[PDB]
RNA sequence: AUUGGGCGUAAAGCAAGCGCAGGCGGAUUGAAAAGUCUGGUGUUAAAGGCAGCUGCUUAACAGUUGUAUGCAUUGGAAAC
RNA sequence: GGCGAAGGCGAAAACUUAGGCCAUUACUGACGCUUAGGCUUGAAAGUGUGGGGAGCAAAUAGGAUUAGAUACCCUAGUAGUCCACACCGUAAACGAUAGAUACUAGCUGUCGGGGCGAUCCCCUCGGUAGUGAAGUUAACACAUUAAGUAUCUCGCCUGG
RNA sequence: GGUGCAUGGUUGUCGUCAGCUCGUGUCGUGAGAUGUUGGGUUAAGUCCCGCAACGAGCGCAACCCUUAUCGUUAGUUACA
C-alpha cells in the first residue's frame, strides 16, 4: 500500500552472527547467506502498521521525540528532520533521569529560558570568562536539553534507532506506561518495543529513507507538505 | 491512607573520619479500598525519612481485587526464600494474622483470610513475598479466557 | 492498540 | 519435613569401582482381580469425643437421640 | 592436549589385556537403573622380610642469625627416597557438586569418528573448554556437561 | 583551691589538603552503589568530553587590599 518493495534494495547487512535469539520469526535461514537477511513482506506489513499507529497518535496533538545518538548520519539526519518538523529532538543520549520525571524537565526550561532572555542583554560587558561561560551553558542545554523546551506535559511517543546503545530510556519506558516505536534489526529485546520495526540501520540509505517516510506520517498531523511517501523513488547518496 | 508504620531500624555507614547514624522507615500506603503499595526510606532524622517513604510508596501504588471479600485460591508465595501461605476464610470467621501480615492484610481492604508464614521470619523481604503472592491472583474471568469453557467449573 | 489518546 | 526440609561456598554426596538381596522400570493384547474404587451383610462394648433434645433456679452436670475410623465375607469396574 | 571409574598415567621397543567412539542396512528379546550386606582398587608417609644404596635429604652435629632461635641461611649425616614379597586403606582420594533417566534460548575455540574435497572451511555424532539469555539459589554465582526441569535408588544431615 | 575525660568561648594539627556530604531518579529483596565514576587540562569534583545520572550546598577559585601604567582632584607645613 505504501514504498513499493521496488524501492527497498539495501535494506539488509546487519553484523555477522550476533544477534539475540528471542527474534528468528522476522528471520529467514540465517546460515545461508552469512548475514541477517529479512522478509520484506512481513517488513512492508510492519512498516504499514507503524505508519497506521504514528497516523492516529500524531492526528490528536501526538508529539514524538527522536533518538539520534549515533556517529555521523543520523546526527545529520535528525538534525534534518528536527529543523524540518516543529518537534523536540534529542542531540546526545539521555544520562537517566531526564525522561523519568518532570521537575527535572521543568527546571532545565526555566533555565533555559533565563539563560537566553538573560544572554539577550550580557555579551561583552564583563570579563570573556563569564560571557564564554553563558555560550557554553548554551551550548551544554542544546548537547542535552536542547530539544526539550516545546513541551508542558510528557512526550505521549518517541521513536528510537536501536534499543541498543539506548537503554536507558527504553527502560524507563517500561517503567512507564508510555508506548514505544523504534527501529531493531535483531540485536534487541521484542519486549521493550511495543511496535517492532524490522528495518536494517547498518545501510544509511535504508535509515534515510525510513526516517523521512515517518517524518512525512508526522506531517499530515499538523498540515504540512509531505515529500517521500508515494513517491517512485528511492533516496540514494553515497556515505559522507 | 492510614500510613501505619512496620518497622524503624537504626543505620549507619562507616568512613573515616565518622560514621553517619541514620534512620531507616518501612512504610505501606493503602486505601483499604483497592489501592496499595510499600516502600523503604533512609535519612537523618524522622520528618526527611517520612516523606521519602510515603512518596516512594505512593509512586509504586497499584491496584489489587476482591472476590466476596476473600482470596478465593490459595496462593504460595515465595521471595527471598520466605513462603507465606494465604487460603480463603470463610466470611463468620474473622481475619487471623500476625502483625506485619495484619497490617499488610487490613490495608489491602480484605474482610478476612487465612494466612501461615514458612521460613526465618523478616519484614522487608515478608512484605516483598506477600505482596508478589497477592499480585499474583488470577481470576473466573482469566481462567474463562484462556480456556474454551465459560464457567468458573 | 492504536489510537493512544 | 508422607502431609511439610536439605546435601557448591554454612552441618551434610561415602575416595573410587564390581556387584548378592531389596526398591524402581520400554509398547500392544488377554485372563482373573493380588491392592485399589464401589455396594450389602456381620463385627469396631459401655461410658467417653462431636451434633440435637430433656431435668436439674441456671450454667457445671447427668440421661437420651445418632454419629465415628478398622476388620472379614459377598457382587460389580478393569484405568493403574 | 589426551587417557582411565578413581588414585593416577609421558625414554625406546617386544607380549598379553582393558574399556571407549561412529554407520548398523545384523542379531536376541526389555535381558535396564541403583545398590544395604560383601568384594576389588585405592597418593604420600611408615611398619616387617632382603638386597642395592649416586645424589636428595626429618631426627642429629657444627657455623652464622636473634635478647633468646630447640627455625627460616649454610656445611655435615642415618632412617627413608629404589626394588622383590606379604601389610597399612589414610587425605584438599575437589568440580569441596552420587549416579542414572529424558527434556529446556544461543555464540566462540580444541580434538576424535563419517562424507565431500590441494590446505582451509562445510555439515553429522561425540569428548572437551570458554562466553552468554530464560530459570534457580539468600548472595556469590550456576547456565544443555545445571546448583534448571521432574523422577528412581543409595548414602549423609539435626546448635556450638 | 581541685575536676579542660563533666563544659561554653577561643586555639593548635592534618592544612590552604582538596574533599565532604544533600535533593531528585535508577539499580539491587540489603546494608549500598550511582553524582564524586573514566579521559584530557591546573595546585584545585577549577573546567570540559563520555558514562544510569541530573542539579544543589559547603571548602577552592571570583566576591576585599597593596605594588608596579595612566587619566582625574589639590597643591600645603611636600614641592621652590
Ligand atoms: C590528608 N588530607 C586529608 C584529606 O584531604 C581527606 N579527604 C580525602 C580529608 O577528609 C576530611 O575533609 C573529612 O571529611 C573528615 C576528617 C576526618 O578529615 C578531613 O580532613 C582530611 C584531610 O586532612
Amino acid at each position: 500500500s505504501l514504498a513499493k518493495l521496488g524501492e527497498m534494495r539495501t535494506h539488509v547487512g546487519m553484523v555477522k552472527r550476533y544477534w539475540n535469539p528471542k527474534m528468528g520469526f522476522f528471520i529467514e535461514p540465517e546460515r545461508k547467506h552469512n548475514n541477517d537477511h529479512f522478509v520484506l513482506e512481513l517488513q512492508r506489513q510492519s512498516l504499514q502498521t507503524a505508519y497506521n499507529y504514528v497516523k492516529e497518535v500524531a492526528q490528536n496533538n501526538g508529539q514524538i521525540l527522536f533518538v539520534g545518538t549515533k556517529n555521523d548520519y543520523v546526527k545529520k539526519l535528525v538534525n534534518n528532520i528536527a529543523k524540518r518538523v516543529d518537534v523536540a529532538f534529542i542531540t546526545q543520549r539521555w544520562l537517566g533521569g531526564t525522561l523519568t520525571n518532570f521537575k527535572t524537565l521543568s527546571i532545565s526550561i526555566n533555565k533555559l529560558n533565563k539563560l537566553v532572555e538573560k544572554q539577550a542583554e550580557n555579551a561583552a560587558d564583563l570579563t570573556k570568562k563569564e560571557n564564554l561561560m553563558l555560550s557554553r551553558e548554551i551550548e551544554r542545554l542544546e548537547k542535552f536539553f536542547g530539544g526539550v523546551k516545546s513541551l508542558k506535559r510528557l512526550p505521549n511517543l518517541l521513536i528510537v534507532d536501536d534499543p541498543v546503545y539506548e537503554k536507558n530510556a527504553v527502560a524507563e519506558a517500561n517503567i512507564l506506561r508510555i508506548p514505544v516505536v523504534a527501529l531493531c534489526n535483531t540485536n534487541t529485546n521484542p519486549e521493550l518495543v511495543d511496535f517492532i520495526i524490522p528495518a536494517n540501520n547498518h545501510q544509511p540509505q535504508s535509515t534515510c529513507l525510513l526516517m523521512n517516510l515517518l517524518a512525512d506520517a508526522v506531517a499530515e498531523a499538523k498540515a504540512m507538505p509531505t515529500m517521500f511517501a508515494y513517491k517512485p523513488d528511492e533516496e540514494i547518496q553515497i556515505e559522507i | 491512607f492510614e500510613e501505619r508504620i512496620v518497622k524503624l531500624k537504626r543505620i549507619s555507614k562507616t568512613t573515616k573520619g565518622g560514621r553517619n547514624m541514620r534512620f531507616s522507615v518501612l512504610v505501606v500506603v493503602g486505601n483499604r479500598k483497592g489501592k496499595i503499595g510499600y516502600g523503604i526510606a533512609k535519612a537523618l532524622e524522622v520528618p526527611n525519612a517520612i516523606k521519602k517513604a510515603i512518596k516512594a510508596a505512593h509512586n509504586s501504588l497499584h491496584t489489587i481485587e476482591i472476590h466476596k471479600g476473600s482470596i478465593y485460591h490459595e496462593v504460595i508465595g515465595r521471595s527471598g526464600a520466605s513462603r507465606v501461605l494465604l487460603k480463603p476464610a470463610p466470611q463468620g470467621t474473622g481475619i487471623i494474622a500476625g502483625g506485619a501480615i495484619r497490617a499488610i492484610i487490613e490495608l489491602a481492604g480484605y474482610s478476612d483470610i487465612y494466612t501461615k508464614n514458612l521460613g526465618r521470619n523478616t519484614p522487608i523481604n515478608m512484605i516483598h513475598a506477600t505482596m508478589d503472592g497477592i499480585l499474583k491472583q488470577l481470576s473466573p474471568r482469566r481462567v474463562a479466557i484462556l480456556r474454551n469453557k465459560n464457567l468458573n467449573e | 492498540m492504536g489510537n493512544f489518546d
